[PDB]
């Protein structure tokens, strides 16, 4: 039953352990559990150059998308405060049980080089990037390097 | 102590005081009771070991449950006796006429050389012959002949059209109830079949077998064999699909024409439904008819699957299976899937996988019974799964394909889905749906038709292309919803009908209270990106009204929500993305209370 979710997973890592994501590093999940994984998402696009996700498995996967969490405090109109992200490929009118991980990460980090307003989580700064780019660029290089 | 001069009745004391008082090592004299009338009399039970009896004339005798090893009846008589449970080891019967009931007789080490068993007959339990010598016997079909033995055969070719020649022995046909079927009818007539009776023989007799199995061939009508009796063709399959009948021609030829059109007539009419287990001849000759016909993989697909599925599993024939498959998945309605990022070993290999040992790999591919360019993958141990009503599944468990092209499972009708390209899956799924209550539920509280029939419907898949957020959307639901709701909370008038109702009348707080959560769960999820609201807009009609069904769950009884930092959180959320909600609250369901979860909230989005 669930001995399956896990049993495509392993397939997943052995393709990331050679050839390897350069925009997402440091994968780390004990053999034990593997219905969840940690990680960094280190970007290279300005104003996150100078995060920990989470991604947390289903067992009924994949026939279920992850749930991709942040256990790190981020400044950004898609992450609200606890984490959450309201991700599109992860989401359950994309979904195909096709999808590989190394497609939603991706896609979860080329979203930080271009957000959204669209489906904001957030109407903290929704507007706040609507109006004035420079005050959340010139707020958030501070949010950044101060967690 | 005998003599054939005392009555009937006179006869009957000396045995019965034999009986008693065993000395064992008797006399010649004290044992000796031949040529003797026994017609008619009871000796069931009695100790009758080393006895003497030849020529005695036991017809019409009763001598159940008794012993007789060492006994000798060379020459008896026992037209219409009866023998049942007896013990007979060692005994001596030669040339001696047998015409009873031998129910469960034990004949092991006896000597039955020139008897003949005449029309005798057993119930349910077959006599013993371990080490019976049966050189020259007339056994009668159905005797199983396992550890026995026959003689070397005196005429390879049998003349007398009633008797058939297996080794030393006959097989008589006299009393055969004039049909040559009811003699081959493993299934049912088990203890009449003669295919029992032959394919038990040790194994040295194998051309003896066979020589016999090609002389049986000559007896059977093929105008008889028009009305489809099943298990008597069934039966056929299973005996001669075997070694040593395998390699002779002269049979193999003669079924290849009856087996044709049985298995045809049986991959039709199991199709869409569950494959009957068979034996290595049944299975085997399966598999052959999918070799000749190259079109039944696709005409009976489903009926095809499973038959590959026992065959590659069945030892002896595992290769052989393994390769039909793989000239299967050619097929230009195939190919394109096996080339799928995640089928079979993964190797990219485009062939399937048979090294599994949990059968947890994606070999299996199915079409669908129409036209419609459709086509699932799947897991031995998932397809199963989605076998069985009971079973904690959600019958998306697969890879669906439309014309070789992944797809998101969730937009699609799985009962439109399982009852018109894959109908196997579809018998266990709508009855899971019969069982589950949510629509039940969704009739008593909704009342207008042209807006019920539009959430029933919309419950039986996950995504759907149907909206409701727009302004005049929400103009005909908050239409529905304004007289049972309360701004946020449940108006006290519905409560009474809701706890009232064929619902829950008569239930335990604990499990009513249960109940309230997954209803409000349900509501959670139709107002949710993934169903009738947008992820950036969501009705709020419906997350109103969920928010009461949460609440008047608690104050039934809060042993439920276990926590309150849940409770707190799941309106601080349903009030002020309903998405992540959703699954939130489902997945505490199946973990503080499955068994009440898996009834009252839609199968097709557990």
């Amino acid at each position: 039953g669930s001995m399956a979710a896990s049993r495509r997973l392993m397939k997943e890592l052995e393709e990331i352990r050679k050839c390897g994501m350069k925009n997402f590093r440091n994968i780390q999940v004990d053999e034990a559990n593997l219905l969840t994984w940690q990680g960094l998402i280190v970007p290279d696009n300005p104003p996150y150059d100078k995060f920990r996700i989470e991604i947390n498995f289903p067992a009924e996967y994949p026939f279920k998308p992850p749930k991709i969490t942040f256990k790190t405090k981020i400044y950004h109109p898609n992450i609200d405060e606890k984490g959450q992200v309201c991700l599109p490929v992860i989401s359950a009118e994309n979904w195909k049980p096709a999808t590989k991980t190394d497609q939603v990460i991706q896609s979860l980090i080329a979203l930080v080089n271009d957000p959204q307003p669209e489906h904001p989580l957030r109407a903290d700064l929704a507007e706040e990037y609507s109006k004035d780019r420079k005050k959340f660029c010139k707020n958030a290089e501070e949010f950044t390097k101060k967690y | 102590q005998g003599r054939a001069c005392l009555s009937k009745a006179e006869l009957t004391a000396d045995l019965i005081w034999l009986s008693a008082n065993r000395t064992g090592e008797e006399s010649a004299e004290e044992l000796n009771y031949s040529g003797c009338d026994l017609s008619g009399l009871s000796l069931v039970g009695l100790n009758l070991s080393s006895v003497n009896f030849s020529g005695a004339v036991l017809d019409d005798t009763d001598l159940r449950m008794s012993d007789l090893s060492q006994a000798v009846l060379e020459n008896c008589s026992f037209k219409n006796s009866i023998l049942n449970e007896c013990n007979f080891c060692y005994a001596n019967l030669s040339n001696c006429i047998i015409r009873a009931l031998f129910e469960n007789s034990n004949f092991s080490n006896s000597n039955l050389k020139n008897a003949s068993f005449k029309g005798s007959s057993y119930i349910q339990y077959p006599p013993i012959l371990n080490e019976a010598d049966l050189t020259g016997a007339i056994i009668i079909p159905g005797m199983v002949l396992s550890g026995a033995i026959l003689g070397d055969v005196k005429e390879l070719f049998s003349e007398k059209s009633n008797t058939i020649n297996l080794g030393g022995c006959y097989i008589d046909l006299s009393d055969i109830q004039e049909n040559i079927l009811s003699v081959l009818d493993n299934y049912t007539k088990s203890n009449k079949s003669i295919l029992l009776t032959m394919n038990t023989s040790d194994d040295k007799y194998n051309h003896d077998k066979v020589r016999a199995a090609e002389e049986l061939i000559k007896k059977i009508s093929l105008d008889e064999l028009a009305a489809f009796r099943p298990y008597v063709k069934m039966s056929l399959a299973d005996s001669f699909s075997i070694h040593p009948y395998l390699n002779n021609a002269n049979i193999q030829q003669w079924l290849e024409p009856i087996c044709d059109d049985f298995f045809d007539t049986i991959m039709s009419w199991f199709n869409n439904s569950i494959m009957m287990y068979m034996e290595n001849g049944s299975l085997l000759q399966a598999g052959m008819y999918f070799e000749r016909h190259p079109g039944a993989m696709v005409s009976y697909n489903s009926s095809f699957i499973q038959i590959v599925m026992n065959g590659s599993r069945r030892d002896g024939m595992q290769e052989r299976f393994r390769e039909l498959y793989e000239v299967y998945l050619k097929n230009e309605k195939v190919y394109p899937v096996t080339q799928q990022s995640d089928f079979g070993l993964c190797d990219g290999s485009g062939k399937p996988d048979w090294d599994d040992d949990s059968d947890l790999a994606y070999n299996w591919v199915l079409l669908s019974s129409q036209d419609d360019g459709m086509a699932m993958m799947c897991s031995l141990s998932h397809m199963v799964d989605m076998l069985s009503p009971n079973t904690s599944t959600n019958w998306m468990s697969f890879f669906l394909y439309k014309d070789g092209e992944v797809q998101n499972t969730f937009g699609y009708s799985l009962s439109n889905l399982f009852s018109e390209s894959f109908p196997i899956f579809s018998i266990p799924y709508h009855k899971a749906f019969s069982q589950n209550f949510v629509s039940g539920i969704l009739d008593i509280l909704i009342s207008d038709n042209e807006l019920k029939e539009r959430f029933i419907e919309a419950l039986n898949s996950n995504k759907s292309d149907y909206k409701m957020i727009a302004d005049d959307q929400q103009r005909k639901l908050a239409c529905v919803w304004n007289p049972f709701l309360d701004g946020w909370e449940l108006n006290a008038q519905h409560v009474d009908m809701i706890m009232g109702s064929h619902v829950l009348k008569d239930m335990p707080l604990r499990k009513q209270a249960e109940i309230l959560f997954c209803l409000g769960g349900v509501f959670c999820k139709y107002s949710s990106s993934d169903m009738f609201g947008t992820e950036y807009d969501s009705p709020e009609i419906l997350r109103r009204y969920a928010n009461g069904l949460i609440e008047q769950a608690y104050k039934t009884d809060p042993q439920v929500f276990g926590s309150v930092y849940y409770y707190n959180d799941i309106l601080d959320r349903l009030q002020g993305c309903t998405a992540v909600l959703t699954d939130m609250l489902t997945e505490h369901a199946k973990e503080s209370f499955p068994e009440i979860f898996s009834l009252y909230y839609p199968v097709a989005w557990r």
